[PDB]
């Protein structure tokens, strides 16, 4: 059923599972027209899936010509979302194709299920955890592709970089949560945490700095304290 | 008008006549139930004195058979059975007649309750759903599983009725997910109606059928088919005109006959608030939002 700290290792077992989060797909600014009176302009936004065993992030662009003459935006995205995970599942060959998809919103329920009816043996899951996925547009590379977009893409990223060469994907999972509450919570000191060495670069086929172990010690410490100094100020504690 | 006499009455026991009912002492001269309308199904019903466990009964239409009812004290219960000698039958009514041993069907004339309830109610449809070949009438009890609850267990104690699921490849057209699923007019119109039903008439026969299933007998599963038909036509945006005048008839009879005590089992909550307040068809149901809002505003 759902998905909470009980059964928190069961993301990092041999079952292929996807997060679905759809919290960035439909975007916009909301402005004052001339008359005096309140619009939206959308702007590009995105699907973020994710293999938490593997890293394997699929990001699918959703350009905002899919909008236009659209009514009732904010629930045609949902009914968006679960046609392109469908779609995206029905791409991969079977032996890649998950046993479970696991939702962030519970809105995405019904409309993934009905768009997944042809695959019966697949289990739509909810999750209590509070995801920080939201955030992914705060990593500078996500961001960069996702506005530079002018058509319909899907990008491929290891959100992981080469971290699985060292630690277990619980561990990644644990670091990735960790950095994108960070970013959710503080963006501008989360980046300066993370950029303010210019000794420690970012590859060019990576989207985080290339830190040693001793290092990423120093970083998620440092991460830690910016989410507890947060709460502090915001709850005045 | 016809006539379903007992053999007796050897247990004592409730006894239901369609929206009528009356309580028989154990060994009372009972010996059944006279004038009973021509035109219409009826049902007759029991709930024992000693054991109020199953209600049961029986859907029959006299103008298909002879009738009656005898207890049977192996299998513990009132059974109806079918007379084939026509000159014996009419010769036991007679006797049971001139002795008064009988109860009359109790119809006020202005009354037409009973005609409301069963409009689109036919033997031969209830005869699908209710499968027992060999006999002219249909069993029906508290505890009978309908063949959607099985698939979520004997067969041939199953009622039939058409199985409708909103999530299901029958009710969303590949293609047009979110169209279907917000608006059931392709199910309703296209696979219900002129597919598998043929008709409104026959999904009206359906419904009401299910209805007084539920009502009486407790059938859970005759609730649940009752509500999703209603809620089918409800969540459609296009539905015709003489459909929805005649939903908002047959609902208004079946709430206005519910007992009153018996609406936080016979009702649900989410079907009703939905089908009344948001639906496409929220404003379409006058007759029934009305005695809705009047008799039951706690589940509204
Ligand atoms: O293997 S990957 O990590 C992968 C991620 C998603 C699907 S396959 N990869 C493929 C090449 O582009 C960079 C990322």
């Amino acid at each position: 059923g759902a998905m909470n700290s009980s059964n928190y290792a069961e993301l990092f077992n041999n079952d292929i599972k996807l997060f679905v989060d759809d919290t960035n797909v439909y975007r916009v600014t909301v402005h004052k027209t001339f008359e005096g009176n309140v619009a939206t302009k959308a702007i590009n936004g995105c699907i973020f899936t994710l293999n938490p065993k593997t890293g394997h992030l699929f990001l699918k662009i959703i350009h905002t010509s899919v909008w236009a003459g659209q009514k009732r935006l904010s629930q045609l995205a949902k009914w968006k979302t679960a046609e392109e995970v469908s779609a995206l599942v029905r791409s991969l060959p079977k032996e890649e194709q998950p046993k479970q998809i696991i939702v962030t919103r519970k809105a995405m329920l019904d409309p993934l299920e009905v768009h997944m009816l042809d695959f019966p043996n697949i289990a739509i899951r909810p999750t209590e955890l509070r995801l920080p996925f939201s955030a992914a547009m705060s990593i500078d590379k996500l961001s960069d592709v996702v506005m530079k977009a002018t058509e319909p893409q899907m990008v491929l990223f290891n959100i992981y970089d080469d971290w699985l060469d060292r630690i277990s994907s619980y561990t990644a999972f644990s670091r990735l949560t960790l950095l994108l509450r960070a970013l959710k919570t503080n963006e501008e000191s989360a980046k300066m945490i993370l950029l303010s060495d210019p000794t420690i670069t970012i590859k060019s086929y990576h989207l985080w700095p290339s830190f040693t172990d001793e290092q990423w010690i120093t970083i998620e410490s440092q991460m830690r304290d910016l989410i507890l100094t947060e709460y502090g100020r915001k709850y005045n504690v | 008008m016809n006539t379903v006499p007992f053999t007796s009455a050897p247990i004592e026991v409730t006894i239901g006549i369609d929206q009528y009912s009356f309580n028989v002492k154990e060994n009372q001269p009972f010996h059944g139930i006279k004038d009973i309308p021509i035109g219409h199904v009826h049902v007759i019903h029991f709930q024992h004195a000693d054991n109020s466990s199953m209600r049961y009964g029986y859907w029959f239409d006299c103008r298909m058979g002879n009738f009656y009812i005898q207890y049977d004290p192996k299998d513990g219960l009132y059974k109806m059975m079918e007379e084939r000698d026509g000159a014996k039958f009419e010769n036991i009514v007679h006797n049971f007649k001139e002795r008064q041993m009988m109860v009359s069907y109790p119809k006020i004339d202005e009354d037409d309750t009973w005609y409301n309830l069963t409009e689109f109610v036919q033997m031969d449809k209830i005869r699908k759903i209710v499968r027992k070949d060999e006999n002219q009438f249909s069993y029906v009890d508290s505890s009978m599983t309908t063949v959607q609850e099985n698939e979520l267990s004997d067969p041939a104690h199953s009622l039939n009725y058409t199985v409708i699921n909103f999530k299901s490849r029958e009710a969303i057209r590949p293609g047009h997910e979110m169209e279907d699923f917000l608006d059931k007019s392709y199910y309703l119109n296209t696979v219900m109606l002129q597919g598998i039903f043929k008709n409104s008439s026959n999904y009206f026969g359906e419904l009401q059928f299910a209805f007084l299933n539920a009502m009486f007998f407790g059938n859970y599963g005759s609730s649940l088919q009752w509500h999703a038909m209603i809620e089918l036509i409800c969540s459609s945006a296009t539905v015709p005109k003489h459909m929805l005048d005649k939903l908002d008839e047959i609902l208004y009879y079946q709430i206005k006959t519910l007992p009153e005590q018996y609406s936080d089992i016979l009702l649900n909550e989410r079907v009703w608030n939905i089908c009344l307040y948001s639906s496409f068809q929220k404003n379409s149901l006058h007759n029934t939002e009305k005695i809705m809002e009047n008799k039951y505003p706690e589940l509204l």
